[PDB]
RNA sequence: GGAAAACUUGAGUGCAGAAGAGGAAAGUGGAAUUCCAUGUGUAGCGGUGAAAUGCGCAGAGAUAUGGAGGAACACCAGUGGCGAAGGCGACUUUCUGGUCUGUAACUGACGCUGAUGUGCGAAAGCGUGGGGAUCAAACAGGAUUAGAUACCCUGGUAGUCCACGCCGUAAACGAUGAGUGCUAAGUGUUAGGGGGUUUCCGCCCCUUAGUGCUGCAGCUAACGCAUUAAGCACUCCGCCUGG
């Protein structure tokens, strides 16, 4: 699942990758790619409005579908493969129908396994159905929060969420962060949970594979002077002299909470995170 | 272990005359197909250490008569090394 | 779980007080008031048996 | 309470005769703190 | 003899008036025989011809 | 629920016969065997009998009739008349009078007294 | 070479034809890789002791096998599982 | 709704509780030991129950359910004493249970005490 | 002792019967614990030698249905069984090890012990990941006491559980190495084997090998041990020689 990396050098001493085993095919499909330039946290006026991005890997874009709308028509996998751009694999399922399309492959997915996306399905890893025509206790993934725009919630490596209850037209979910919340009931779940389970544990041990992943290193507050953040300079090394540690643009950032209150989903969120 | 049809068969190449089960080289091929039957049971099974210390017992009792065979005829010996296949 | 009619309330009480008695409930929970060592229940349960 | 001790020291004899009696209330204490007997009556 | 697991009416007189087992100090049944019993009480318990408790 | 269940109905202890030696040859298809001079009555087949003694005292008092209970024998003298009050059925504990079912125009002479 | 003895309970709440529709799934099942079913004898209803998936009654079966394989009974433990009207089942080896 | 019900006791080493309900278990009425101003170790004795029962049992008054059929769920000193004193309201108990949670070795039971 | 032969008891294989929580892997099942969702319902619940911390009016506990998840397997269960020891307790299937009984067909001393070596080895630990229900070191708080860091109570992390590598230690104890003989008896019980009988199966009778309790001879410093020696012998190995 992981490899370990002898300590040949320094920067490769306690750097741990991880091996493709689940990885059936190392090349793209050409007709579900599509151009991805890096906008290194520039916006549209042209100026850094996100810190640390930059130029990593040049990745091509892979259209999948977190909107699953081909019903009761059966869909064999090809192959799991890798995505640059997002933590899990993906899944390139070709339809009976002869159409090709991704979806991001759960924990157990093999080749050769059918897929059902419709409301008639069987309750197995890899389907889609509505969150009404779905069981509760059962895990789940890739949550559409609004009919027909596509899956957003429980998405990366690992992620899932178990549905609790149904009230009137809503389920009751446990998210991965631990947070109770309504979902409307006319809303598609993937069953199961998303592979890729050992993404979390790799070292990736050297300065330089975080700047591949198109990381710029982050400065601290406290070694800059005192207009570039509020923890600027003392003379030699300084406590942040503050009642609250602070951001680089005056809010405090140790415990407040920034929710923006007087909000539509206040009344479907249930239980905080956990 | 093994079946007493493919027990009863492993009896008819190395027996020395009709009703002479017991002989030592008679002991010793079913001792190989026993040794070759448990081993490969263990070796999908790696965790099972209460039958391993059966296969070296009966290890022991195929050593022990090979190496009696040796001590009263040397040309016996040689030829049920090649007839199945054993090492020394 | 007998159900006891025709009768009084102090009369199915003894009918009741001998259902539980003979029955692991009273003796059951007793026991598992506190979680004894896994060795020395070998020996309450040879105390329980030998004095018979 | 009784103690005694034959030292000459009538200093340093009495820092054993206090030692003699400490122990001796402990003695009388936990003799009468046996109250913490748990008995359900039937 | 051997107990056979559907046979439920000898099988249930050994069955307590709860569900429990009868130990053969109160039956009087021989030793081998109470352990083929409790082989056939219990897969008896798992196909519902007898219950766990009443 | 029909009839009596076979432990409580050896308990009894109604398997147990008269002695061998004392045998009525008639009996032989009520009786197991016998153990030690003394005979076993068939267990099974007098459940097959006392279901269809049963079946007819059910529907006797059904068209309202009345049973009679006699009891004579000295270890079974008053276990019929505790069970002939709980019946509502007439008894009898000593010895047959001599007539009272066939000579009873002077026996309900006296019952009249 | 060896005697199997399979036992599986189906629903109560099934019609006719569906009940005998199923059973003779599991007969050919249970004659593959040389199985040879002796006999499928069936049980009627019997009113099992305790509440199984909220039910109160059940249509019992009993099939024997005489194998050398165990191909065709865990096929049957792994089909039983996923059908959802066959609620328990339990092979047993008679020596 | 009217003479048709479940009395639920569990009387435990401590606070002899008392719920009753109907047939079909709805929470009818309910009160305990500590509802009667038995404020602590009190309420582990036959007295408490003497008097746990009945304040539930005649203070229901929304149907009448007026027969119980006992049903005792706990290891009590007050057990048996709960049901001699709930006729003391004479409400025809009829059917007496011991249904107890008793484990098929289970979980782990916590420490001994010393 | 060497060599050439011969033998069958020792040892081993056959043949025919058994008994078993002996291991390993995969399935299945029920009661209980905890948490969540819901119905109904109202003031406490919980806990103790007494209380308090804690929990509850944002509906607690209690009750009823349903769900999820982890951990164990009530009754049977026994101075019982199995394994070399550690140990092993739901049920089913597959794979596999050992022992015992009986028959005598067969091999013909093939045996025993075993330094160095090589493998198993409770718990607590450690590593890489999982999983986390109860329980619970450390830790937090409330009481007790003369005093606390103890006992008691509420809460709680590692751990407890699984997979793979380690660690290799225990009052690992029958404080008793292994093997084979021989030496009063009495008595339970186990798988049998027979049995005589049968019993409605009941039993009660003689029989290898296990497993206990009594008790001579003999032994011991004394307790005690005593066909399961700590008795009488022979072989080999480990080990001790004041604290």
């Amino acid at each position: 699942a992981i490899k370990k990396y002898k300590p040949i050098t320094n920067g490769r001493r306690n750097m741990t990758s991880l091996d493709f085993a689940e990885i059936t095919k190392t090349t793209p499909e050409k007709s579900l790619l599509k151009p991805l330039p890096k906008k290194a946290g520039r916006n549209n006026q042209g100026k850094l409005t996100v810190r640390h991005h930059g130029g990593g890997h040049k990745r091509q874009y892979r259209v999948i579908d977190f909107k699953r709308n081909k019903d009761g028509i059966n869909a064999k996998v090809d192959s799991i493969q890798y995505d640059p751009n997002r933590s899990a694999n993906i899944a390139l399922v070709v339809y009976a129908d002869g159409e090709k399309r991704y979806i991001i492959a759960p924990k157990g997915l093999e080749v050769g396994q059918i897929v059902e996306s419709g409301a008639e399905a069987d309750i197995k890893v890899g389907n889609a159905l509505p969150l009404q025509n779905i069981p509760v206790g059962t895990v789940v993934h890739n949550i559409e929060l609004k009919p027909g725009k596509g899956g957003q919630i429980a998405r990366s490596a690992g992620a899932s969420a178990q549905v609790l209850g149904k009230e009137g037209k809503y389920v009751l979910i446990r998210l991965r962060s631990g947070e109770v919340r309504m979902i409307l009931s006319t809303c598609r779940a993937t069953i199961g949970q998303v592979g890729n389970l050992q993404h979390e544990l790799v070292n990736v041990g050297k300065a330089g594979r975080s700047r591949w992943k198109g990381i710029r290193p982050t400065v601290r507050g406290s070694v800059m002077n005192p207009n570039d953040h509020p923890h600027g300079g003392g003379e030699g090394r300084a406590p942040i002299g503050r009642p609250s540690p602070m951001s680089p643009w005056g809010k405090p950032t140790l415990g407040k909470k920034t929710r923006r209150g007087k909000k539509s989903s206040d009344k479907l969120i249930v239980r905080g995170r956990k | 272990a093994i079946s007493q049809e493919r027990k009863n068969e492993i009896i008819k190449e190395y027996r020395v005359h009709e009703t002479d089960t017991g002989s030592p080289e008679v002991q010793i091929a079913v001792l190989t197909a026993e040794i070759n039957a448990v081993n490969e049971h263990l070796r999908t099974h790696k965790k099972d250490h209460h039958s391993r210390r059966g296969l070296l017992k009966m290890v022991g009792r195929r050593r022990h008569l090979l190496n009696y065979l040796r001590s009263k005829d040397i040309q016996r010996y040689r030829e049920l090394i090649k007839s199945l296949g054993i090492r020394r | 779980t007998v159900v006891r009619k025709n009768e009084s309330l102090e009369d199915a009480l003894r009918r009741f007080k001998r259902s539980v008695s003979k029955s692991g409930t009273i003796q059951e929970v007793r026991k598992r008031e506190f979680y004894e060592k896994p060795s020395v229940k070998r020996k309450k349960k040879s105390e329980a048996a030998r004095k018979r | 309470l009784r103690a005694e001790e034959r030292n000459d020291d009538l200093y340093a004899g009495i820092d054993l005769i206090n030692n003699k009696l400490e122990r001796q209330v402990r003695k009388y204490k936990t003799r009468i703190n046996r109250k913490s007997r748990d008995r359900g009556d039937q | 003899t051997h107990i056979d697991y559907k046979d439920t009416e000898l099988l249930k007189r050994f069955i307590s008036e709860r569900g429990k087992i009868l130990p053969r100090r109160v039956t009087g049944t021989s030793a081998k025989y109470q352990r083929m019993l409790t082989t056939a009480i219990k897969r008896s318990r798992h196909m519902a011809l007898l219950p766990y408790v009443k | 629920m029909a009839v009596i269940s076979m432990k409580q109905l050896l308990e009894a202890g109604v398997h147990f016969g008269h002695q061998t030696r004392r045998w009525n040859p008639k009996m032989k298809k009520y009786i197991f065997t016998e153990r030690n001079g003394i005979y076993i009555i068939d267990l099974q087949k007098t459940v097959k009998k006392v279901d269809e003694a049963y079946n007819f005292l059910k529907q006797v008092s059904e068209d309202g009739g009345q049973v009679l209970f006699v009891g004579t024998k000295k270890q079974a003298q008053e276990s019929v008349k505790s069970e002939a009050e709980r019946a509502g059925q007439f008894y009898i504990n000593q010895r047959w009078l001599g007539g009272l079912l066939t000579n009873y125009k002077t026996i309900s002479k006296r019952i009249k007294r | 070479m060896r005697t199997y003895e399979v036992m599986y309970i189906v629903r109560p709440n099934i019609e006719e034809d569906a009940k005998k529709a199923l059973v003779e799934r599991f007969n050919g099942i249970l004659a593959t890789e040389g199985a040879e079913v002796l006999e499928a004898k069936d049980w009627g209803k019997r009113r099992l002791a305790y509440e199984i998936n909220d039910f109160k009654d059940g249509f019992y079966n009993i099939v024997r096998v005489k194998s050398d394989n165990n191909k065709a009974t865990d096929e049957f433990q792994r089909l039983a599982k996923i059908s959802d009207d066959i609620i328990r089942y339990m092979v047993i080896r008679e020596d | 709704n009217i003479e048709n019900g479940v009395a639920h006791i569990r009387s435990t080493f401590n606070n002899t509780i008392v719920t009753i309900t109907d047939e079909f278990g709805n929470a009818l009425s309910w009160s305990s030991a500590g509802a009667l101003g038995f404020k602590g170790s009190k309420k582990s004795t036959p007295f408490a129950a003497q008097m746990a029962s009945e304040t539930a049992s005649k203070s229901a008054m929304e149907h009448g359910l007026k027969t119980v059929e006992v049903t005792v769920k706990g290891p009590g000193p007050g057990r048996e004493s709960a049901i001699r004193a709930l006729q003391s309201a004479g409400l025809e108990v009829t059917a007496i249970r011991d249904v107890t949670p008793v484990p098929h070795n289970g979980c782990r039971p916590p420490k001994r005490r010393r």
